[PDB]
DNA sequence: CTCTGAATCTCTTCCCGCGCGCCGTAGGAC
DNA sequence: GTCCTATCGATCTTCGGAAGAGATTCAGAG
RNA sequence: UCAUGUUCACAUACCAAACGGCGCGCG
């Protein structure tokens, strides 16, 4: 499910952060600095992206549970859409500390969410007092927002595709602790050391984020088709 | 409903219909998903066969 | 442990010690007051493991904290008592000992490897003689058993510059002496040292064996035991029974024998007994271990009761009470139950009722899974009690558990897939299983108290398989033939017949109605009779060329009941299917056409409605039976009183000697036949005659409402052959040896039989019952042999890519066509592009499925022969391609990749196996086959060929009759003439073989003398004679070598030639011959110079597939060209074939008493028939090929089923043939690494060839060779599946010296180890596993 | 007669047979060919292991059914391990193999 | 003088289920 | 009466299976 | 704007029926 260079350039992936906010661990994955702003080397980007995509495709083909971590409010909608498009699991709002490492507790949380949702829709209980309904609804909304994507995930994921490692660093650490492969998009400010499949690129721009999501979605879907 | 031939019109190998009906019924019973067809409290056995009738299942899903 | 193959080999002594956890020493088991196991006996807890659940025997430790400590009070290990069944021990034998299996298999593996006769190694091993080894500077050989006299000789004729030993040590030494590879390298050269077939082959065996011992890791001494492993004790438990007594647990008596003997032998060895004493105990020990391994291959089986032989280990493995058949291949299962079935008429076809008591005792795990889910019970501990109390809630729970969980019902035996089916249960108050009426026919479930078992499927996958595949709604067709199995139940068809008749007088007859609904109001109010004639408006529907309905409407002229019945038909069929008095055939096609036009989902409901309807009108019909309704034609009295005197005419001639003792009988029984046909015909006329009624004025006749005649004429039950006996006459009867009774049963069961007629009647019936009870074994052993050869097949490619195949025609024989092309060819795929009759116009593309609209199209054409792919020709390795198999009969579309076709075929042959028994016509024109012929001086065409056949073609352009015509018959119509039906086409001598001349001229008895070659007969009838030519059995070489001859002669010295012929008209006389044409007779073209005067039911298929050669194998010619005699008959005759070119000197020993179809001068081919009698497939394969043997076997087996009315699609026989000829025999090894001649699986050589051909090196060539299934299974390439069939101790040792390895491809092996079969759903998984690769 | 669960034989753990004992019906040899003749593989796998012989799997199955999980773990039947030892109790080294 | 024919011996196979019923180491020595 | 040790190492295992096939035993001779 | 506070004393701690003939019977 490869992506073209012209398309990447058009999207605006090559653009990075200011030169002062850069990580010298990202100094290999940098081409130049135009107008005091780093430019990511797309020549090195595309093969890395392709390699990551291939690994993801293989995992999907063997029925791997990909988890799409994206919390930036600009990219939250897009990541959620991509995940559901390729029938996968996602976390579009704040990553709860120890979502994976403290799985037995977040498991209890998911059970609670499922029960509340079931009561809301299938229950048809009617006896709500208005107060009880309001409290139940608030709980349901909060749970859905936080854990709505992983509610059907059942267990832990077999791979973690992550938008911006510096922003979603806690997730990266959790994955590392467990030993789940990470496929992170890594801008010039981010540190790539925890990431297993670094894909240099612009985490900030929305079009770029969409492009990354869409390509990943295509590859997972392809794996599912097999 | 019981005769699965209209689902076999959709999964043109009949063996794949058992592998797909099982996989989908497991996403419901075990994976915790719920059906895109209106359920009538049928068994997942029948729900998954009724999910082929909506024309929205193949082993990509 | 996970695994993916199985390997077998001989166990070296150090391996056997490795399996041990201890060495057994004492001949004991458990104490006889207390019941602790006696230490170092066969149960010692420290050898094998602790008895108590997780706690030790000495009592010192009783808690998991100590898990794995070993005590020092008695020495036991504290561990899982489960492992007490896992761990072995061993016995150290005081001497080596031969393993009985390798001593007495098919050959002996010991003896064969040694080149030493079995009796002679046994003569060592039971201590009867010495055997000599390392013979050195003495006059003695390398093995050469020598009697104790002959050793006592050598002990002083020689010193000890040699050795000889006795008993198993001596054999062990001999095996150890094997310089094994060097012996092989020699023997594989000594192979060439003669061309002597009578050892080249048993030497091929020996040179195979040596290389198998080389290529495995094996070593020959391991045939001899030294440590004997003992079975883990839990597998041979010494259970107590009724009071303080142990069950006699056989093996523990056998090991007890061994260990006692070994205790003695260690004693007497160390106390240094003399040779005669130790040869005693050593014999008794070898003769005891013989018991422990395979008791009763000894001279006599040993016993511990009233001569009951003790069951030894090898008696536990093999056969009908041993693991492979008794516990592995099929086994008892939980969640099951059984009951008497009873009919439930109200069921929809998918349901069956089963008793609430059973559902509640079967579904218990699911019921607990609701009571916890209601939270109504705390857990198992409460829900168990809440079910036991049978509280008022539990049924509303049960009726939620079951609410759509399919349950599997099968009778036993269960011949074919339709014999297990799934149904949705509905609850019942009683205790019987309420089955659906239409489905009882499939099971051959009668309702006379015939029990049936039920099984619950537990998992989700088992429910999805049950609903998708096995549910009764999905199985309306037979697997075996395109014919429904929902075929209506006799009462249903009785009701529909009664509903649809027309009665010419009736209430309300002749009015005109606006539709079925007011037809029904008219019936139900009693205003019109149901079979009254009427006109109605009707509407009917048709689905157009696109498939969309056109609805139409008209007046129809019909009956009230055909109007009512039309209301049940689904809206897409034409009314012309209902507008007729319906009966069992007519309604089966009705139902079939519903399936043809609508499809399944309407058909099952339409079938249900038919059932309900037929029952309801059959009720109203009151269709009773009553003795006043048995109708005797009073002409019967005259017909006997006439025929009796004509029999007495045959008797009065006999009373005057004026007719022979044979003729009197065989004519009398034909007079009784002429009476019997007349009685039957008068009775069927009387039954139709009994109904006549006033058409408002004057009487008129109509089809008889006579009770028994409705039942016959409808096809409900009891057609002509029964009603004939009820009221016509019972007729001729047969004696025990089948020969016919001289005076028949002229009575019938409406009237009485007297005592003799009854007593003779039982010779029929008791024969027919003996046949049933005797046959039901052989039929089952047939189906077993078949599935257990077919089970290796699975459809595994879409299209193998062949363009090869075989040709289908109507079977034209005995005159008319016994089956049309539309039976054979429907639903195979074309092999090659099928042309328009004529030329160059193609009609069907070259790999198109000939479904029904294509086969109707072929029937629109004058096609006679069609070439189609057949599984015997499909070049898929390890399987079959789908297109080559063609239509799946139970679905009508092409087969699904992965379907288990082999098992379907074997069952499809076996299902009717109980129905067997174990005891010119029309105008056309002459066509001919092989018939080289000449014209006589009258100008008549006289046949000069001997594989001669006749074909007749009808003028609209298709062949429709065929005949086989002798040599020297005259074609009364020749030269392409057209002829009328029954216009005699040919004439021939019925009694003798004729011999005739091509030339005309004078003749002599050339090279002949009276008394030397011919006998000067008088012929007593005339005194003027035809001479007898002498038989080679009546006269010497001075008559034999003087072979009598009749050359046609002229003073030119040669005859007027045929252009391009050198041959004179020399002709010859065989034995027995009659000759009227002596010397100096002028012979015409066409003159006869001389004349020469001259099966079963089921076994004739069982012995067909096993390919047994018949008693009377027709001698078939070979290669080509022309015959000659070899040397004449003494001991036997020898005769020759000599080609047009190449190897002239082919000669064959030939039997004298099978008269020969050729003499000396006859042009011949590989496959021309030199005698009569039946053929033998081994040779057909050699001479006309694989396609010709398929065509032979399919014909000669279907000629059994067609005779007994059974139907089977032909493909299910080819699938057995496909397996019969899976093996091949190497003629050229070429460049391949097979032995210089070898037998191999054909796929293995073919796959080597294809790549070697791509390498361009010389591929191997072979003949395929046809094994019968009882052998072609044991030759499977994979020991588990063969060994679990039969001859277990063969297969399981032959495979063991080879060290063979099994990859577990195929079905039966995966069933044994209990994993998904690689078929069906499990094929699709094995395929995905193999694709992601 | 009907049986959910109850006795098992000692030598090999298959169910007892009878009414006089609370037995399970024999899914005998011919029935197995009948399943093989449908595509039905999972039914067969169950019928001759989980429902029958696999000493682990049947207790895991039972609990999955009371839990209503409708899933099986199929293992390998203990009667077949009986066979291996009864051959290996001859000097015939039969063994399971890996690749 | 033993080589391909044939001749006598043993081994191996014989439906599937099912239900009852009973019956179940001995002899000798201390 | 109980415990321990052994079998027809001084007879007689059933004729009423057929078959069907193989291993193993013998003809008429080059 | 607000100085001082005698001495010594702190506990818990490694369990639910088994295997073979002989029969009769059902299908
Ligand atoms: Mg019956
Ligand atoms: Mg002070
Ligand atoms: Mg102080
Ligand atoms: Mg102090
Ligand atoms: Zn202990
Ligand atoms: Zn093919």
């Amino acid at each position: 499910a490869t992506v073209s260079m012209r398309d990447m350039l058009k999207a605006g992936v090559h653009f990075g952060h200011q030169t002062r906010y850069w990580n010298p661990k990202m100094k290999p994955f940098i081409f130049g600095a135009r107008n005091k702003v780093h430019i990511i080397n797309l020549e090195k980007t595309v093969p890395m992206f392709n390699e990551a995509l291939a690994e993801l495709n293989k995992i999907a083909s063997r029925k791997g549970k990909i988890l799409f971590v994206g919390t930036k409010r600009a990219a939250s909608e897009a990541v959620k859409d991509a995940a559901l498009s390729c029938d996968q699991f996602f976390v579009n709002h704040r990553w709860l500390g120890g979502m994976l490492t403290n799985w037995k507790t977040v498991r209890q949380s998911i059970k609670r969410l499922k029960d509340l949702e079931t009561q809301s829709q299938d229950g048809t209980f009617d006896k709500l007092t208005k107060k009880e309904a309001l409290m139940r609804t608030r709980e349901l909304e909060k749970l859905e927002n936080s854990l709505g994507g992983i509610k059907d995930m059942g267990g832990l994921p077999d791979a973690l595709f992550v938008i911006d490692a510096d922003h979603e660093h806690i997730a990266i650490k959790e994955a590392n602790n467990l030993g789940i492969p990470v496929f992170a998009i890594v801008d010039t400010n981010s540190d790539p050391d925890g990431v297993d499949f670094v894909i240099p690129g612009n985490d900030d721009a929305i079009r770029a984020v969409t492009l990354y999501l869409g390509a990943v979605a295509a590859t997972v879907r392809e794996g599912r088709s097999q | 409903r019981v005769t699965v031939q209209d689902a076999v019109e959709k999964i043109g190998n009949r063996f794949d219909l058992v592998l797909v009906a099982a996989r989908r019924a497991r996403q419901m019973q075990v994976g915790g998903k719920d059906p895109l067809v209106p359920e009538e409290n049928d068994k997942t056995t029948v729900i998954a066969l009724r999910e082929i009738e909506e024309g929205l299942i193949n082993n990509q899903i | 442990e996970e695994f993916d193959a199985i390997k077998i080999a001989l166990a070296s002594p150090d391996m056997i010690r490795s399996w041990s956890f201890g060495e057994v020493k004492k001949p004991e088991t458990i104490n006889y007051r207390t019941f602790k196991p006696e230490r170092d006996g066969l149960f010692c807890a420290r050898i094998f493991g602790p008895v108590k659940d997780y706690e030790c025997l000495c009592g010192k430790y009783k808690r998991l904290k100590h898990r794995g400590v070993i005590c020092e009070k008695c020495g036991v290990e504290v561990t899982q008592t489960k492992v007490r069944r896992e761990r072995m021990g061993h016995i150290e034998l005081a001497s080596p000992t031969a393993h009985i299996w390798f001593l007495k298999s098919l050959p002996s593996r010991i003896g064969l490897l040694l080149d030493m006769p079995l009796r002679d190694i046994e003569r060592v091993l039971y201590f009867e003689s010495y055997v000599v080894i390392e013979g050195g500077m003495t006059n003695l050989e390398r093995q050469q058993i020598l009697t104790e006299e002959q050793y006592l000789d050598a002990l002083e004729e020689f010193g000890d510059e040699f050795d000889a030993k006795m008993g198993a040590e001596a054999i062990q030494a001999l095996l150890k002496s094997m310089d094994l590879e060097q012996e092989c390298e020699q023997l594989r050269e000594e192979l060439n040292e003669t061309n002597s077939e009578t050892k080249r082959k048993k030497l091929t065996k020996r040179i195979k064996l040596l290389e198998a011992f080389v290529q495995s890791g094996n070593k020959p001494e391991w045939m001899i035991l030294t440590v004997l492993p003992v079975l883990p004790p839990d597998l041979r438990p010494l259970v107590p029974l009724d009071g303080g007594r142990f069950a006699t647990s056989d093996l523990n008596d056998l090991y007890r024998r061994v260990i006692n003997r070994n205790n003695r032998l260690k004693r007497l060895l160390d106390l240094a007994a003399p040779d005669i004493i130790v040869r005693n105990e050593k014999r008794m020990l070898q003769e005891a271990v013989d018991a422990l391994l395979d008791n009763g291959r000894r001279g006599r089986a040993i016993t511990g009761s009233n001569k009951r032989p003790l069951k030894s280990l090898a008696d536990m493995i093999k056969g009908k009470q041993g693991r492979f058949r008794q516990n592995l291949l099929g086994k008892r299962v939980d969640y099951s139950g059984r009951s008497v079935i009873t009919v439930g008429p109200y069921l929809r076809l998918h349901q069956c009722g089963l008793p609430k008591k059973m559902a509640l005792e079967l579904f218990k795990p699911f019921i607990y899974g609701k009571l916890e889910l209601r939270g109504l019970a705390t857990t198992i501990k409460a829900a168990k009690k809440m079910v036991e109390r049978e509280e008022a809630v539990v049924w509303d729970i049960l009726d939620e558990v079951i609410r759509e969980h399919p349950v599997l019902l099968n009778r036993a035996p269960t011949l074919h897939r339709l014999g297990i089916q799934a149904f949705e249960p509905v609850l019942i108050e009683g205790k019987a299983i309420q089955l659906h009426p239409l489905v009882c026919a499939a099971y051959n479930a009668d309702f006379d108290g015939d029990q049936m078992a039920v099984h619950v499927p537990l998992t989700l996958e088992a429910q999805l398989e049950a609903r998708a595949l096995m549910m009764s709604t999905n199985n309306i067709l037979s697997p075996a033939n395109g014919e429904p199995i929902i075929v209506p139940s006799q009462d249903v068809v009785l009701g529909l017949y009664y509903m649809t008749r027309d009665c010419v007088n009736a209430k309300g007859e002749g009015m005109v109605l606006t539709g079925p609904k007011e037809a029904e109001r008219l019936y139900r109010s009693g205003l019109a009779s149901l079979h009254a004639r009427v006109k109605v408006r009707i509407t009917e529907y048709e689905k157009d060329a696109n498939g969309e309905l056109v609805a139409k409407t008209s007046l129809k002229d019909t009956t009230v009941g055909r109007a009512i019945l039309w209301m049940i038909v689904p809206k897409g069929l034409p009314y012309s299917i209902v507008n007729q008095a319906l009966g069992k055939k007519a309604i089966s096609k009705m139902l079939n056409t519903c399936y043809r036009i609508l499809g399944l989902k309407p058909t099952v409901i339409f079938a249900d409605q038919i059932m309900y309807t037929g029952f309801a009108y059959a009720a109203r019909s009151g269709a009773s039976v009553g003795i006043d309704d048995m109708v005797i034609p009073e002409k019967k009295h005259e017909i006997i009183s006439e025929a009796e005197a004509e029999v007495a005419e045959i008797q009065e001639q006999f009373q005057s000697g004026l007719v022979t003792a044979g003729e009197r009988y065989n004519k009398v029984i034909d007079i009784w036949a002429a009476a019997n046909d007349r009685v039957s015909k008068a009775m069927m006329d009387n039954l139709q005659t009994e109904t006549v009624i006033n058409r408002d004025g004057q009487e008129e006749k109509q089809v008889s409402f006579n009770s028994i005649y409705m039942m016959a004429d409808s096809g409900a039950r009891g057609s002509a052959a029964q009603i004939r006996q009820l009221a016509g006459m019972r007729g001729l009867m047969a004696k025990p040896d089948g020969s016919i009774i001289e005076t028949p049963i002229t009575a019938n069961f409406r009237e009485g039989l007297n005592v003799l007629q009854y007593f003779i009647s039982t010779h029929g019936a008791r024969k027919g019952l003996a046949d049933t009870a005797l046959k039901t074994a052989n039929s089952g052993y047939l189906t077993r042999r078949l599935v257990d050869v077919a089970q290796d097949l699975v459809v595994t490619e879409d299209d193998c890519g062949t363009h090869e195949g075989i040709m289908m025609t109507p079977v034209i024989e005995g005159g008319d066509v016994k089956e049309p092309l539309r039976d054979r060819v429907l639903g195979r795929v074309t092999a090659e592009d099928v042309l328009k009759p004529g030329t160059a116009d193609i009609l069907v593309p070259r790999n198109t499925l000939l479904h029904e609209q294509w086969c109707d199209l072929l029937e629109e054409n004058s096609v006679d022969a069609v070439k189609v792919r057949s599984v015997v020709s499909c070049d898929t390795d390890f399987g079959v391609c789908a297109h080559c198999y063609g239509r799946d009969l139970a679905r009508g579309h092409i087969i699904n990749k992965g379907e288990a076709i082999g098992v379907i075929a074997a069952q499809s042959i076996g299902e009717p196996g109980t129905q067997l028994t174990m005891r010119v016509k029309n105008k056309g024109s002459i066509k001919l086959s092989n018939v080289k012929s000449v014209v006589n001086s009258s100008g008549k065409l006289v046949i000069t060929s001997r594989n001669t056949e006749l074909k007749l073609i009808d003028e609209f352009g298709r062949t429709k009759e065929s005949y086989k015509v002798p040599y020297g018959a005259v074609l009364a119509k020749g030269d392409g003439e057209q002829v009328a039906g029954g216009e005699t086409v040919a004439n021939w001598d019925p009694h003798t073989m004729p011999v005739i001349t091509e030339v005309s001229g004078f003749v002599r008895f050339t090279d002949m003398i009276d008394g030397q070659t011919i006998t000067r007969q008088t012929d007593e009838l005339t005194g003027l004679s035809s001479l007898v030519v002498l038989d080679s059995a009546e006269r010497t070489a001075g008559g034999k070598d003087l072979r009598p001859a009749l050359k046609i002669v002229d003073a030119q010295g040669n005859d007027v030639l045929i252009p391009g012929t050198d041959m004179p008209a020399q002709y010859f006389l065989p034995g027995k011959a009659i000759v009227q044409l002596e010397d100096g007779v002028q012979i015409s073209s066409g003159d006869t110079l001389a004349r020469i005067p001259q099966t079963g039911g089921l076994p004739r298929v069982a012995d067909l597939f096993e390919a047994r050669r018949p008693k009377e194998p027709a001698i078939l010619a070979e290669i080509s060209g022309i015959v000659s005699f070899g040397k004449e008959t003494k001991g036997k005759r020898r005769l020759v074939i000599t080609p047009v070119d190449g190897s002239d000197p082919y000669e064959e020993m030939i039997p004298k008493w099978r008269q020969l179809n050729v003499f000396e001068g006859e042009r011949v081919e590989r496959g021309d028939v030199i005698s009569d009698g039946p053929e033998a497939p081994h040779d057909i394969l050699r001479l006309r090929g694989v396609h010709a043997v398929t065509r032979y076997i399919v014909n000669e087996v279907q000629d059994v089923y067609r005779l007994q009315g059974v139907k089977i699609n032909d493909k299910h026989i080819e699938v057995i043939v496909r397996q019969m000829l899976r093996k091949a025999t190497i003629v050229n090894a070429g460049s391949s690494d097979f032995l210089e001649g070898e037998q191999v699986e054909y796929s293995r050589v073919k796959i080597a060839n294809r790549e070697l051909e791509a390498n361009g090196k010389v591929g191997a060539t072979y003949s395929r060779d046809l094994l019968g299934i009882t052998k072609a299974s044991l030759a499977t390439e994979s020991f588990i599946s063969a060994a679990s069939f039969q001859e277990t101790t063969r297969v399981l040792t032959e495979a063991a010296v080879a060290g063979k390895r099994d990859e577990l491809r195929g079905l039966k092996e995966n069933v044994i180890v209990g994993r998904l079969i690689p078929a069906g759903t499990g094929y699709a998984y094995h395929q995905d596993r193999m694709r992601r690769r | 007669h009907a049986r959910s669960t109850g006795s098992y034989s000692l030598v090999t753990q298959q169910p007892l047979g009878g009414k006089a004992q609370f037995g399970g019906q024999r899914f005998g040899e011919m029935e197995v060919w009948a399943l093989e003749a449908y595509g039905a593989a999972y039914t067969l796998q169950e019928m001759l292991t989980v429902k029958s012989d696999d000493v682990n799997g049947r207790t895991k199955m039972y609990k999955n059914i009371v839990d209503g999980n409708h899933q099986m773990e199929p293992g390998m039947p203990e009667s077949f391990n009986v066979l291996l030892k009864e051959i290996r109790s001859l000097g015939i080294n039969i063994e399971l193999e890996d690749e």
